[PDB]
């Protein structure tokens, strides 16, 4: 994915990833 | 910035937080 923007904010989800782990 | 967006708050790669 190119980074931010085609993932949509990279929201932390909710401790550690490119857009979040299942932590 | 491609490289990694931060290195101060808590990111890894393609985080930026929005929000934690």
């Amino acid at each position: 994915a190119v980074g931010i923007g085609a993932l949509f904010l990279g929201f932390l989800g909710a401790a550690g990833s490119t857009m979040g782990a299942r932590s | 910035l491609e490289a990694i967006p931060c290195s101060i708050p808590p990111c890894f790669a393609f985080n930026k937080p929005f929000v934690f």
